[PDB]
């Protein structure tokens, strides 16, 4: 009667609430996660850009010699 | 996506830096420089015609950014279709099979600054999906463009010296502090108005072709000589004596103060101490030589954790019948300059006053060359979300 | 080419408003502004070349 | 989720956080104070405030806006403070978003007329078009995701110790103390005084010395005693024995230096000076003599456990004391929990202490605004009382 049907909105809204704030502190730790790891793949991106430029600056650093012939 | 069809625009308060296209090889400076403002035809009934010159002199200068911040949103919105309109027709031009292979997929990247406000960033999000049709946004924070330029530093902090405002942002976990970004309202217009004050026979235009005289720098040979000759924008010669090496100070003891007052309320003293070593200071005004290393200098005159000299003295007068180092509990012991990328050929060449430019060049060859679609919005959240699906693509 | 047509052309699909909303439980007594999803019925251009750094 | 976005608005008793729903840090955190600049011109913010508070001129003058109840008094220059942060920060209309603002927990009495008062700021003066009202330590303790659990906010106004049980607030054991960091700010100042050359109206002074230096002491000098100080003593010199002992100091005596910048003077103090402080949050008796060891937060949580027992009592006992919660800006202070945990086991022995605490320094001086952030997003509107402008137009009807 009426006094299940408060009792089980009660305990459904308790359960309910609790889920969907352990859902957004899942949300919380995920978006944390996601922004060290993309800032950590730019620093790659950084370190791969040094790598081919430096090989660039020394095969032209090398070649001025034809320059210099 | 295609790289020649990422397009990266980066407004400010005078300018807009516009790019169409990496170059695959290396990075390069920004070619297309757009003072951002339109004009504004009030037509009868009231409505409002937008347009890139004075339409038979009955329009007026609307100029949507003034300080940083966005105060005509709709006239904004119609400057980025200006710009991105003339870059449709340029490649319809030149290229006639554009709408096939350069601009049958156009990803665009708008760096966005920390004062704009949410409904304003979401009036863009509407304006880009609806009215420019584009179907991909990254909506990117200047800060943390610049933070990804340099070598993609875990905290930081951002001084961003603008012509009337300078910028305060720290950034930790590559994250922007907002309760902690400030702005001074006082920019590279001080210096100008500090050597008004100090020479008082110059109009605007000598001083301000002093500022941007290569004989203009803060001292923390030129220095050797007492007067030294500078040339005025129409070419005639003027002589300065010890006022080129003036007028900063104010502008520097402030952007101290504010970044000290900043970074002493991040109560993580080991995220504090790593935002501290790595000043990262920018801005056309930032192109005045020797003006970064007085200001490092002046933080750490103000806020560097050391033993006071005198103290120091008297214990090295006591030791005098080896000397410890007195272990303080603060945490900005040390204070430095964030290293700056010296891999960038053009940007090398053409300085680094517009580094964070450069970080959108960085960022759109991340995103925009990997499949993820984590930090832009695609037609499929816009159709799902409108300009709320902006908040699941931030970083 | 028209600017329009430029637009229209390039780049290949909903409208949303930001709208006074009334939530149903029916309705709440109150509205709020948000974005709303769009029913089914619901200029110049400035030469380059000028502004390129020389 | 709905289609919706709340604005979310924190008044402390010393700090401000505001912001938005679709964020998880603020869009700001300003005092919860204003420097009235005498026409009146009433500072708003943290950086406009301290520059005023450097500036040093006279007719500024500090007033505060919430005082030791947590609950506003001032409300017209807290109208003005919420103008500032629609206008000047949060940047949106009142009009336009749902809000969410925050109460601490009370015994029962004051709530309603503020309530009113809350409609005469949300109704009658913002226009705003529904606003949620959540209590703080049931946001603080259904944020982390308890419903029922042993509240313990150490703040700037005191302790606030709240018992909670299946999602309702214990309101007759809602206890809250005097002693937090305003009072640790005094004794500080107090001590620091012979050695700063130093020793409302000149509440300017007091707020900027408070604001500057005084935190930058809580944050790095002040430790607090995991035991009691004289117990604290007795036990490291009888682990250093047998240490001493096994193998073949006084840890008290370690010199910590604080450099004070308006005199740029090295402050070296040994470290049961900087256990002495914290000493007063748990012991004030030894301020003064018209404080009694009750009114300390170490028996006072055990005493707001047992008003509890009679909300069997045995049970609410284990249900507080197995989900207890440490949250606070002045519980930042190394060594608080630990003394929480000993000071409330040595009261109830036979219980096992599962204490629960959000290690992020930032997020626990803004954890009743980030559980009023929890509390803003919820998928259904019947999970809170939404009070309309319906409500106080029932409200004005006799």
């Amino acid at each position: 009667e009426k006094r299940k049907k408060e009792r089980n909105l009660h305990l459904q809204k308790i359960n309910s609430i609790i889920d969907f704030i352990k859902e957004r502190q899942s949300e919380q730790w995920s978006r944390q996660e996601r922004c060290f790891q993309f800032g950590r793949l730019g620093a790659s991106l950084h370190n791969q850009m040094e790598k081919d430029e430096q090989k660039r600056i020394e095969r032209t650093a090398k070649q001025r010699l034809a320059a210099l012939k | 996506f295609r790289q020649d069809s990422i397009l990266i625009i980066y407004p400010r308060s005078q300018t807009t830096l516009v790019q169409f296209g990496l170059n695959e090889e290396t990075f390069t400076v920004p070619e297309l420089e757009i003072p951002t403002q339109i004009y504004r035809t009030t037509r009868q009934d009231g409505s409002y015609t937008y347009h890139s010159t004075n339409k038979d002199n009955k329009a007026e200068l609307i100029k949507p950014i003034q300080n940083g911040e966005i105060i005509d949103i709709s006239a904004f919105t119609q400057f980025l279709r200006l710009i991105f309109v003339s870059i449709l027709s340029d490649r319809a031009n030149k290229n006639q099979d554009a709408f096939e292979a350069e601009l049958s997929n156009i990803p665009l990247l708008l760096i966005t600054h920390h004062s704009w406000s949410q409904s304003d960033l979401e009036i863009i999000t509407q304006y880009v999906f609806e009215s420019l049709e584009i179907n991909n946004l990254i909506q990117l924070p200047a800060s943390l463009a610049a933070t990804y330029s340099m070598i993609s530093l875990q905290n930081c902090c951002i001084i961003d010296v603008g012509t009337h405002h300078t910028d305060i942002i720290p950034i930790v976990d590559y994250a922007q502090l907002d309760h902690l970004v400030s702005s001074i309202p006082m920019g590279g217009q001080s210096i100008n108005d500090s050597l008004k004050k100090l020479l008082p026979q110059w109009d605007d235009d000598q001083i301000e072709s002093l500022k941007k005289s290569p004989i203009f720098e803060v001292l923390s040979k030129n220095s050797d000589l007492e007067f030294n000759t500078f040339w005025d924008e129409k070419g005639n010669e003027i002589k300065v004596g010890k006022q080129r090496f003036q007028g900063c100070n104010n502008l520097i003891k402030n952007i101290s103060n504010r970044v000290g007052l900043t970074l002493d309320n991040i109560d993580d003293i080991n995220k504090a101490k790593a935002v501290w070593e790595n000043i990262i200071i920018v801005g056309g005004t930032t192109s005045i030589s020797g003006f970064k290393e007085a200001l490092l200098g002046q933080l750490l005159k103000d806020h560097l954790i050391i033993e006071p000299e005198e103290e120091k003295s008297k214990r090295e007068e006591e030791a005098k019948s080896f000397v410890p180092t007195i272990e303080y509990v603060q945490c900005p012991t040390v204070i430095k300059l964030a290293k700056y990328p010296d891999y960038f050929p053009e940007w090398k060449k053409s300085g680094y006053s517009e580094i964070i430019f450069l970080g959108a060049q960085i960022v759109s060859k991340q995103i925009f060359t990997h499949p993820k679609d984590t930090f832009y919005i695609t037609r499929e959240k816009y159709n799902m979300k409108g300009p709320a699906a902006l908040w699941d693509v931030q970083f | 080419m028209d600017p329009q047509t430029l637009i229209t052309k390039a780049n290949k699909k909903e409208s949303w408003r930001y709208d006074w909303y009334q939530p149903s439980k029916e309705k709440y007594p109150f509205r709020y502004k948000t974005w709303l999803r769009n029913q089914e019925d619901e200029e110049d251009i400035l030469d380059l070349k000028e502004f390129d750094r020389r | 989720t709905l289609n919706r976005k709340c604005v979310v608005i924190h008044n402390g008793s010393h700090r401000t956080v505001a912001g938005f729903s679709n964020v998880e840090l603020p869009q700001c955190i300003i005092p919860s104070s204003y420097i009235k600049r005498t026409e009146a011109e009433f500072i708003f913010g943290t950086y406009n405030m301290i520059d005023a508070a450097a500036e040093k001129r006279n007719g500024d003058e500090v007033y505060t806006l919430v005082d030791s109840q947590g609950l506003p008094y001032n409300w017209d220059a807290l109208e003005m403070q919420w103008r500032y942060l629609y206008d000047t920060q949060l940047k949106v209309s009142p009009e336009e978003l749902p809000l969410v603002i925050t109460m601490p927990a009370t015994n029962g009495k004051p709530d309603m007329a503020i309530l009113e008062r809350y409609y005469e700021l949300a109704f009658d003066k913002l226009n705003v078009p529904v606003f949620q009202i959540v209590i703080e330590p049931l946001a603080i303790a259904l944020s982390m995701g308890k419903s029922s659990a042993f509240v313990i906010d150490i703040g700037a106004s005191g302790c606030n110790v709240t018992p909670i049980i299946d999602g309702i607030v214990v309101k007759n054991a809602v206890v809250r103390s005097k002693f937090g960091g305003d009072f640790l700010d005094f004794q500080v100042h107090e001590r620091l005084a012979p050695l700063i050359k130093e020793e409302q109206k000149r509440s300017t002074d007091v707020w900027y010395e408070a604001s500057t230096w005084i935190q930058q002491f809580k944050s790095t000098m002040l430790q607090v005693s995991e035991k009691d100080l004289f117990e604290l003593e007795r036990y490291y010199k009888e682990q250093a024995d047998i240490y001493a002992k096994q193998q073949e100091n006084n840890p008290l005596v370690q010199k910590k230096n604080f450099l004070f910048k308006p005199l740029n003077k090295t402050l070296t103090l040994d470290l049961k000076e900087c256990y002495q402080f914290a000493e007063y949050l748990f012991k004030p008796q030894l301020i003064s003599d018209k404080f009694s060891p009750e009114d300390g937060l170490g028996p006072l949580m055990a005493k707001s456990v047992k008003k509890a027992g009679a909300s069997s009592p045995e049970q609410v006992y284990s249900l507080l004391l197995t989900n207890v919660i440490i949250t606070g800006s002045t519980s930042l202070i190394e060594g608080m929990e630990q003394r929480i945990i000993k000071e409330l086991s040595i009261r109830f022995p036979q219980y096992k202490l599962t204490t629960f605490a959000n290690q992020v320094m930032m997020d626990r001086k803004i954890q009743g605004w980030l559980g009023a952030l929890t509390m803003a997003n919820l998928p259904s509107w019947s999970l809170g009382k939404w009070y309309s402008k319906e409500d106080y137009e029932t409200l004005k009807r006799d």
